[PDB]
Parts: C-alpha cells; sequence; structure tokens
C-alpha cells in the first residue's frame, strides 16, 4: 500500500492532460521533490511543460512550484524565467516568507529580470522588520545570482546579520551571495562566520561557506 | 408553311434552359469535408501517427 512507482504513474496521468491548473502542477511539483524523482526526467518534464501553460498563479501555488524547482535542483531556463510574469504581477500580493522562495528561486535559476529585483528589493527595505534573517538572506541570494548588484540591500541585510545573529544554513547563503556580489565587508562576514560552530547540519552550507571564504579570501575557520 | 406553327424554341434549347447547371451531389460534401477533416485528424488528434504535437510544442525531456 506504500507505493512510490505506481504513485509516479499517478501523477504522470494527472499533468499528462489537457487543462491542468497552477494547484495541479504546483503539488505535482512538490510532490515530486518529496519522494526525490531525480531519476525520472520526462516526469519532470512533463511537469514544467504545464508550469508555463498554467495561466492563473495565486501566491501560494507560484512559490510552491517555484520552491520545488530549486529544491528539487531542476532547471530548465525558459520556463522558470517566465515565472517571473505571475511573479512581478503577485509581488504586492506576496507574503514575506513567500518572496523570499520566489526571489531566491527565480534569482538562483539566473532569471535577467531588473524589475522583478527592483521592486522586491524595494519590498524588502521597506519593510525590514518584517523579514525574518532567513528570508533577508534568501532575497540576497536572489538579487546577486539574477545579475544586480543591489548594494542597498547588502547593506540592509548587513544590519541586520549584526543585531540578530542567524542560522548556519541563513548565514552560508548569506555568504555566498555576497561572494558573488564581491563586497569582503568585515563587519558582515565575521558576524556571519560566528553561526558555523554551533554545529552545522548540511554539508552543502559548509561548502558553501568554503567557497565564499576563499572568493573573498578571508581565512579558514 | 407548318414549321412556322410548331414552336420555334427548340427541344435542345429547353434542355438547355432547364438543365443549365450541372446540379450538386449529395454526397461531394461528405466526401470533400471527410478527407479534409482527415488532415484535420492527421495533424491535431493525439492518436495519430503524424500529430504535430511534438513538431510545435516539442518535449521537454
Amino acid at each position: 500500500e506504500n507505493d512510490v512507482p505506481a504513485i509516479l504513474k499517478e501523477i504522470d496521468s494527472l499533468v499528462s492532460r489537457e487543462a491542468v491548473s497552477a494547484k495541479e502542477v504546483s503539488d505535482a511539483a512538490v510532490a515530486l521533490t518529496y519522494l526525490q524523482v531525480k531519476a525520472n526526467r520526462r516526469l519532470w518534464g512533463k511537469v514544467l511543460e504545464k508550469a508555463g501553460a498554467a495561466q492563473d498563479y495565486d501566491a501560494a501555488s507560484l512559490t510552491n512550484l517555484l520552491w520545488a524547482i530549486n529544491t528539487g535542483g531542476v532547471e530548465h531556463f525558459k520556463t522558470v524565467a517566465e515565472l517571473a510574469g505571475p511573479a512581478v504581477s503577485l509581488l504586492p500580493s506576496l507574503s514575506p516568507v513567500q518572496l523570499s522562495i520566489v526571489v531566491e528561486a527565480l534569482g538562483g535559476a539566473g532569471v535577467k529580470n531588473y524589475e522583478l529585483y527592483n521592486k522586491a528589493s524595494a519590498v524588502v527595505v521597506s519593510k525590514i522588520g518584517e523579514f525574518k534573517p532567513a528570508e533577508i538572506a534568501r532575497v540576497l541570494y536572489g538579487v546577486a545570482f539574477g545579475g544586480v548588484n543591489d548594494v542597498a540591500l547588502a547593506k540592509a541585510a548587513g544590519k541586520v546579520f549584526a543585531s540578530t545573529e542567524v542560522d548556519s544554513r541563513t548565514a552560508a547563503q548569506a555568504l555566498y551571495a555576497l561572494a558573488k556580489l564581491g563586497r569582503a565587508d568585515k563587519a558582515t562576514v565575521d558576524a556571519l562566520l560566528k553561526s558555523f560552530k554551533k554545529g552545522t547540519e548540511s554539508a552543502s552550507d559548509a561548502a558553501a561557506a568554503s567557497f565564499a571564504l576563499g572568493s573573498l579570501s578571508f581565512k579558514a575557520e | 408553311d407548318r414549321v412556322l406553327s410548331l414552336p420555334a424554341v427548340s427541344k435542345n434549347q429547353v434542355l438547355e434552359n432547364v438543365f443549365h447547371t450541372a446540379p450538386k451531389a449529395p454526397v461531394e460534401h461528405l466526401e470533400k469535408m471527410v478527407s479534409a477533416n482527415s488532415k484535420v485528424y492527421d495533424a491535431l488528434n493525439l492518436q495519430s501517427k503524424r500529430v504535430l504535437i511534438w513538431q510545435v510544442k516539442p518535449a521537454l525531456f
């Protein structure tokens, strides 16, 4: 009764029909990351085929989709970069916890959308207290990897990382974003560097803080 | 001149004024739209052997 390949065929027949909506293609993508379906590429292809076809898109289904694209490690530039059309129209409609997932997924894929990151950084500095420290790092990872050298956000994120100390995975995203911006601010790197001997749980954030320190050439930890 | 009391319009000229146009068959609308909808079946069905769905929307693999 615990059927994982028989539920892949039931997801495959959900996205192979004719009028899949946004919520049915969000939850098909969310179910493919929780099931860890890197081996089936065509089933991930049928989901992103319907993700471009889906026209309505509320705030919750767009961020569930973009979370699943980012977490699952699936990249298709044409599909993800056209999901920045829903995002710039749902951007005042987005939660502060949801705007961090949109800009991290659209930024991490390299979507060159200057209208998105200008409005999504002007929101995150207009309400800087409304964002938790993991959300200000996700936006900072997005605006940095989306090709925007927004140092107004990198200062406002630096004041947050000095006032409250952050999680290990929160800091290593913020180090990776500042490494690509090439900032090497001693005031803020060392405020994020103390988060790494409380115990880190992933190796991906130990390796990314490793990369971000060496690229800014600070020293090992 | 008995021939001048006969009707001057010929039997030929009746049969070409009464049967002026070759009439449209009942079946020529079927077998002309069917052969044209067989191209709508071919290109646009999803069970045809020559669908355009992989030519116009290429599959993400």
